[PDB]
């Protein structure tokens, strides 16, 4: 297999500077004449837009801010200058030898000032309890960076089955993220305990931001 | 210039065969060096290469799945096809038909594999546990639970309120999807004027609106 190690995994850039994603291969992707590595952009939802093929050839319409470079094993994409609509995942792909393997991706996110999360917990609705269901949602909105940890605590204990976590992409108005964590229990179970806590651990704080309710 | 369109089945249950179809215009599968590939991107992740057929009838496969794959070309109809036999849950992906392995990507076609069947969701309200005056903020939520197939169309106050909404992604828990959205408005806003979650599930013609009301 030729294995391509893209790096870094994520890249935080300020608007207007350049960005450099490299992609390294275990063996040459060349014909000792032309080089078969290709660069993709994918904004969530879109299909992969090819940007550059055979190391350096920029596709038509692709803005010449993207430059491609390299051969045999080591390649580089430069986005210079990084405009706001360049935020995405980029993939490199060799197609020299089959199997045609792809790089794992690099996420180019905008940078901003650190922001801690506004957490909220919400008890289950009466409606859900009426059904004998019990979910406890804790939304932990608007924060930067993306790195955060969610711990649920039922009566001083870490219950961590039934937890569904989902995160948004980087908000394009304030380059923030957000996450919802949901603890699902059954009414029998939920009526058997009093404190429900979620505690969002994140760089901007020294101690777990703790948000909890009793009954 | 070239048109590559992929056609395939919507939802497939497990156990079955997936028949995909690439129809191409612009190029001939006759040309020396020519070929088509099938690539798929699993739901939320990397791109994976499936198979490749050439001009000279030669076929090349992804060494892990080759036991369940077969590409064939109808050059009289300008079609190539891929057949994956015995689909289970993990072949939920978007299949793309791709010219000589990288140069022109068609649109994709989204295959969902599931035993599950069209179940309308449940809209549950989330009004604040609240500990007021630690902001003149307030976040409210709406958890949509248990629906299939995707998608739902969620709004707030029939799309009158759009800033400071955050609609999280649908995560399929046990065959079935869940999804929440938080809306965050100032204290002057709620409860002074009402907030309503709107969910509609076109796969069931379910259209529900839940007023978020104080506890």
């Amino acid at each position: 297999d030729i294995v391509l190690t893209q790096s870094p995994g994520s890249l935080a850039v300020s608007l207007g500077q350049r960005a450099t994603i490299s992609c390294r291969a275990s063996e040459s992707v060349d014909d000792d004449g032309n080089s078969f590595l290709h660069w993709y952009q994918q904004k969530p939802g879109q299909p992969p837009k090819l940007l550059i093929y055979r190391s350096s050839n920029l596709i038509s319409g692709i803005p010449d801010r993207f430059s491609g470079s390299g051969s045999r094993t080591d390649f580089t994409l430069t986005i210079n200058p990084v405009e706001a609509d360049d935020v995405a995942t980029y993939y490199c792909q060799q197609s020299n030898e089959d199997p045609l393997t792809f790089g794992a991706g690099t996420k180019l996110e905008i940078k901003r000032a650190d922001a801690a999360p506004t957490v909220s917990i919400f008890p289950p609705s009466s409606e859900q309890l009426t059904s004998g269901g019990a979910s406890v949602v804790c939304f932990l909105n608007n924060f930067y960076p993306k790195d955060i940890n969610v711990k649920w605590k039922i009566d001083g204990s870490e219950r961590q089955n039934g937890v569904l976590n989902s995160w948004t992409d980087q908000d394009s108005k304030d380059s923030t993220y957000s996450m919802s964590s949901t603890l699902t229990l059954t009414k029998d179970e939920y009526e058997r305990h009093n404190s429900y806590t979620c505690e969002a651990t994140h760089k901007t704080s020294t101690s777990p931001i703790v948000k909890s309710f009793n009954r | 210039q070239v048109q590559l369109q992929e056609s395939g089945p919507g939802i497939l249950q497990p156990s079955q065969t997936l028949s995909l179809t690439c129809s191409f215009s612009g190029f001939s599968l006759s040309t020396y060096g020519m070929g088509v590939s099938w690539i798929r991107q699993p739901s939320g992740k990397g791109l994976e290469w499936l198979a490749h057929i050439f001009w000279d009838g030669d076929k090349r496969y992804n060494p892990s799945l080759k036991s369940r794959l077969k590409i064939s070309k109808d050059t009289s109809n300008n079609q190539v096809f891929l057949k994956i036999t015995s689909v289970d849950t993990a072949d939920t992906a978007t299949y793309y038909c791709v010219q000589e392995g990288y140069i022109y990507w068609g649109q994709g076609t989204s295959v969902t594999v599931s035993s599950a069947k069209t179940t309308a969701p449940s809209v549950y309200p989330l009004a604040p546990v609240c500990g007021d005056t630690t902001g003149s903020s307030v976040t409210l939520g709406c958890l949509v639970k248990g629906y299939f197939p995707e998608p739902v169309t969620l709004t707030w106050n029939s799309g009158s309120l759009s800033s400071g909404v955050h609609t999280f992604p649908a995560v399929l828990q046990s065959d079935l999807y869940t999804l929440s959205s938080s809306v965050t408005v100032t204290s002057s806003t709620w409860p002074s004027q009402s907030i309503t979650c709107n969910v509609a599930h076109p796969a069931s013609s379910t259209k529900v609106d839940k007023k978020i009301e104080p506890r």
